[PDB]
């Protein structure tokens, strides 16, 4: 009758305690997704840099090229984890 | 001249190598090279301060927004979770608030739950029960 | 400085101590002097630690030249094909042995800035974090202010 | 978990498009909603190089509500750059002239001082 | 003591009933029971744990790697029980100790793979109009582990 | 520029103030009285004083070894 | 002028109430204290900066152990308002020989002479 | 949560006394006990010389008091001998 | 004002605090201040201090 949390979203979690009560444990299996709320699938420079500002939501600035200075600066071979 | 420096190309260049990413003529020109060099090293050593305290701001950020997300605001979340006698630091909570979502949760629920204790242990001044999850285990 | 440095993510050369541990140091090469001052240290470390060294180490080659030169040199090749070449220098017994016994230790990645001091490759287990999760669906999937 | 790389990074950093209703809410709760979300500090994966800032829409910015007598006492200044281009009106005189021009001015107020801003 | 109903009246947050600890009890038995099933069956998959080890929690996993910035007096290879296991977490459960899981709960398992230095750090101090600059370069020991496995018993 | 004091800054006192009341209150009660204290400590104190002394008096010149000024012939230590 | 400060005794004597509110009896009073530095010897005088350095707290929030005697308070008294003083209280005996390495200060200002880490 | 720590009888810091930090952090796999923390041997020896001190200054102070008494009674003993004759 | 000194809810007085150095304030009081029991500051009275 009593939730800590609404257990709708992401998880059911069912908070427990060990007899010793030294161990808390936690069971929270995935919810899924019922079928119901889904939905069936269906079936120029200045003005250049206008349209890619609205396109993305971004301002102008971004689309305006950078010189030789700071072209040749960034690492082409950058690390990459994972 | 019975004495001279036959060595003061390498003496240049020890500075000059920390210099070359510099831009203007500090990379290139010792005079000027020497001032902004030390400048560079200088703030290199405080920065590990900032290091420190910047990581812990990003994670508590990250922690608030995800406590946010089941409705806990921060400072409930921490709190409650040291009455519960776990010892999660916020590097780890965070890590886990990103990577574990499902853990987070339990967390959060585990957090608002010894909050509810709290609030019915305080209302029920005098002679009550100690809440279930409220009781501590004693180490000697 | 960081910004004036290359850096590198935590990592192994081949998974390293997954299945089993194998030794990254390879081959090893010093360079002593039988007359100089300079390779004193080396020499009386060739007399002493190196047969012991060997022993320990079955899988690394050593190799001892004993030339004329100023400076006695160890060169520390491993196995992804990094090479180092440190100075033994005027330097005793003791330390020697300490410095041979780093190179053993010691992989052939690069003592360069390490990005993170820890590396997974498989990060999360109940699935990472997306704007989606910890938000609740509704009934037909109606987006807000949506009619039908 | 178990997407393939690309759209696993794809769904983390998706934007977000919200709704607000500004019918009878102060200008200020308003945007301090606003700004969390358009910064992306809602996100635990925050970062401020991450630019990972979310869609907020706010309606109804005409039915905006001030506690006490923030109509007449709230002042909006503005100075074009010419001698004796200083103007002062009150908020309900802003608000006739242009209906989202005090919720936009109190969002751009709480967002932080930077390039990332705009 | 009653008061009409006003916006003052009454808390704005809304009343929470706690369930009945005899209740409660039962309930948690049955919880535990059915995760310790789990357990005895192996329906987990890859397990996480928080370990605190050299003075930082970390977040490890199976055939995960970590940087510790000391020496730890361990040969290369030497497989080591990191002790100190605060959570232990699967895609369905999760196991958090007050402050630290029993011994008999949890293993997890690390090897000694690499002993280095540390790239060098500047310590540097400068005072203007002092004639006072200092410079130090640093190098810590390190220490690389991999986490081996992580093994959990039916111990609740 | 005028400065204001926050409820922050009255709850901080107030902090200290409840420490320092207790304070008083424990330094309410000697154990001993003055007559009581007087000379129970002497002997270690003396005692501690005399250990000042001797390392005070112990000061000289470190011993010269003959193995030391010979081993400077290893500088030129050589193989066959 | 700024001047060193003369305490009168009356502050010194401990009220009825005031035995209600700390936990102690004039009668049996304790033996030793347990005194913290809390506060820094910065923007304070000479004398209670030197007072700090021979009670042995020139480091904060580390406990000494002191003789709860008049000559020791004397010398409290001056540094008061830097210091948290408390009672050393032992629910054993003081450590004997055999559990002396085993000890330890818990907050609440008890020693024991028994510490295993293992919960009860 | 440092104060809440103190009602508990804990050190207000984690990082204080409590088995978190003053247990072993590893041990061999095998089942050895690892060689003991630096730390943690600072810490028995700091520990070590606290008690020390605490029976130490009991002592004395139990001693000042036997000495005071025995002093007392001498005073006493010599009045009433001096009675004599 | 002898019945507001009496009857005052305050636990601290500046007459306590003053008199004990509870904070080391006799560093930034008048010795004055002692008598004056916070009552006067400069030529100024105030009547609405205990």
């Amino acid at each position: 009758t009593y939730s800590p949390l609404p257990d709708d979203y992401n998880c059911n979690v069912e908070l427990a305690l060990t007899s010793d009560g030294r161990t808390i444990v936690c069971y929270h299996p995935s919810v899924d997704i019922p079928y119901e709320h889904t939905k069936p699938i269906p079936r120029e420079e200045g003005p250049m840099i206008e349209q890619l500002s609205k396109m993305f939501f971004t301002t102008k600035h971004r689309w305006y090229p950078h010189g030789r200075y700071h072209r040749c600066r960034k690492n082409l071979n950058p690390p990459k984890d994972r | 001249l019975r004495n001279r420096v036959t060595d003061r190309y390498f003496r240049i260049q020890e500075v000059l190598k920390h210099a070359r990413h510099f831009r203007g003529r500090k990379n290139r020109c010792y005079r000027l090279a020497v001032r902004t060099v030390i400048r560079a090293f200088v703030k290199c050593t405080k920065a590990r301060y900032l290091k420190k305290k910047n990581m812990r701001t990003l994670w508590i950020n990250r922690i608030t927004a995800a406590s946010q997300e089941h409705g806990l605001k921060y400072p409930a979340l921490i709190g409650n979770l040291v009455k519960c006698q776990v010892e999660l630091n916020r590097k780890v909570l965070a890590d886990l608030a990103i990577y574990e979502p499902k853990t987070f949760k339990s967390l959060a629920a585990l957090a608002s739950r010894r909050r509810h204790e709290g609030f019915a242990a305080a209302l029920g001044d005098g002679k009550e029960p100690e809440g279930i999850f409220s009781r501590v285990v004693q180490y000697h | 400085t960081a910004r004036g440095t290359p850096s590198r993510f935590l990592a192994s050369v081949l998974h390293n101590g997954l299945g089993r541990y194998v030794q990254q140091l390879q081959r090893l090469s010093f360079s002593v002097s039988r007359d100089g001052a300079s390779s004193r240290g080396a020499r009386e470390f060739v007399e002493r630690e190196v047969i012991d060294f060997a022993r320990r180490n079955p899988g690394v080659v050593i190799y001892v030249n004993s030339r004329p030169c100023c400076v006695p040199r160890v060169v520390a090749e491993y196995l992804n094909g990094a090479v180092r070449e440190e100075s033994i220098h005027c330097k005793s017994v003791e330390e020697i042995s300490t410095l041979v016994q780093k190179l053993a230790d010691q992989s052939g990645l690069d003592v360069i800035r390490i990005r993170k001091p820890f590396h997974t490759d498989n990060p999360s287990i109940q699935g990472q974090w997306h704007p989606f999760t910890n938000k609740p669906t509704t009934f037909r999937g109606l987006r807000p202010r949506e009619v039908q | 978990s178990s997407f393939s790389r690309a759209p696993q990074q794809w769904a983390t950093f998706a934007r977000i498009w919200y709704l607000l209703d500004g019918k009878m809410q102060p200008p200020g709760k308003l945007a301090a909603m606003a700004s969390i979300r358009l910064q992306g500090l809602h996100k635990p994966v925050y970062h401020a190089l991450s630019d990972c800032g979310d869609h907020v829409v706010i309606m109804n910015t005409r039915h905006i509500a001030f506690s006490g007598n923030k109509w007449e006492q709230k002042v909006y200044s503005s100075h074009t750059g010419y001698p004796g281009g200083f103007r002062q009106v009150t908020a309900a005189q802003l608000h006739l002239r242009d209906p989202v021009a005090i919720v936009k001015l109190a969002i751009y107020g709480m967002l932080p001082k930077n390039l990332h801003r705009r | 003591g009653y008061v009409p109903k006003t916006s003052l009246s009454s808390p704005p947050w809304p009343e929470v009933v706690l369930p009945d600890p005899v209740e409660e009890t039962r309930h948690h038995a049955e919880v535990v029971k059915k995760v310790n099933e789990m357990i005895v069956t192996g329906q987990y998959g890859r397990l996480f744990a928080v370990v605190h080890f050299a003075s930082r929690q970390w977040k490890v996993t199976s055939e995960d790697l970590i940087l510790i910035g000391n020496e730890l007096d361990l040969a290369c290879g030497e497989r080591i029980r990191l002790e100190k296991v605060l959570l232990v977490g699967a895609d369905n459960f999760t196991l958090l100790g007050k402050p630290l899981l029993g011994k008999d709960l949890v293993r997890v398992e690390a090897t000694v793979i690499e002993k280095t230095e540390s790239w060098p750090r500047i310590i540097m101090r400068f005072r203007k109009r002092k004639n006072f600059k200092k410079k130090r370069i640093v190098t810590t020991p390190q220490t690389v582990l991999r986490i081996n496995s992580i093994e959990i018993a039916p111990c609740l | 520029r005028p400065r204001f004091v926050s409820l922050r800054a009255k709850q901080n006192m107030i902090r200290r103030l409840e420490i320092e009341a207790e304070n008083h209150y424990w330094l309410s009660m000697p154990y001993m009285t003055r007559e009581q204290e007087r000379g129970h400590a002497a002997v270690r104190r003396r005692e501690a004083f005399e250990a000042i002394k001797a390392a005070a008096t112990s000061k000289f010149p470190p011993h010269r070894f003959i193995a030391d000024q010979l081993d400077h012939l290893n500088v030129t230590k050589k193989w066959s | 002028k700024f001047t060193r400060s003369r305490i009168p005794e009356k502050v010194f004597q401990a009220s009825p109430e005031d035995h209600e509110k700390y936990g102690g009896d004039p009668q049996n009073p304790h033996k030793l204290h347990i005194v913290t530095r809390i506060k820094s010897t910065r923007r304070r005088p000479y004398w209670e900066k030197d007072i700090i350095k021979m009670l042995g707290l020139e480091k904060a929030h580390t406990p000494q152990v002191h003789k709860n005697i008049p000559s020791v308070n004397a010398k409290l008294k001056v540094v008061k308002h830097l210091i948290r003083i408390k009672p050393l209280k032992l629910p054993q005996g003081l450590p004997a020989e055999e559990n002396m390495s085993n000890t330890c200060l818990k907050s609440t200002g008890e020693l024991v002479v028994q510490w295993h880490l293992k919960p009860v | 949560g440092g104060q809440w720590r103190l009602q508990q009888g804990l050190a207000a810091n984690p990082s204080g006394y409590g088995p978190l930090t003053e247990l072993p952090d590893w041990s061999y796999a095998d089942g050895r006990p690892a060689p003991p923390m630096k730390g943690q041997l600072r810490r028995k020896a700091e520990r070590e010389t606290f008690a020390r001190r605490v029976v130490l200054l009991s002592q004395e102070m139990d001693a000042g008091l036997q000495a005071w008494q025995l002093r007392q009674q001498k005073l006493q003993e010599e009045q009433r001998k001096q009675e004599n004759a | 004002q002898e019945e507001r000194e009496r009857n005052n809810q305050n636990p601290w007085t500046f007459e306590r605090i003053a008199t004990a150095n509870m904070l080391g304030i006799r560093k930034v009081l008048s010795p004055y201040d002692l008598t004056h029991k916070g009552k006067y500051w400069g030529k100024f009275y105030m009547p609405k201090r205990v």
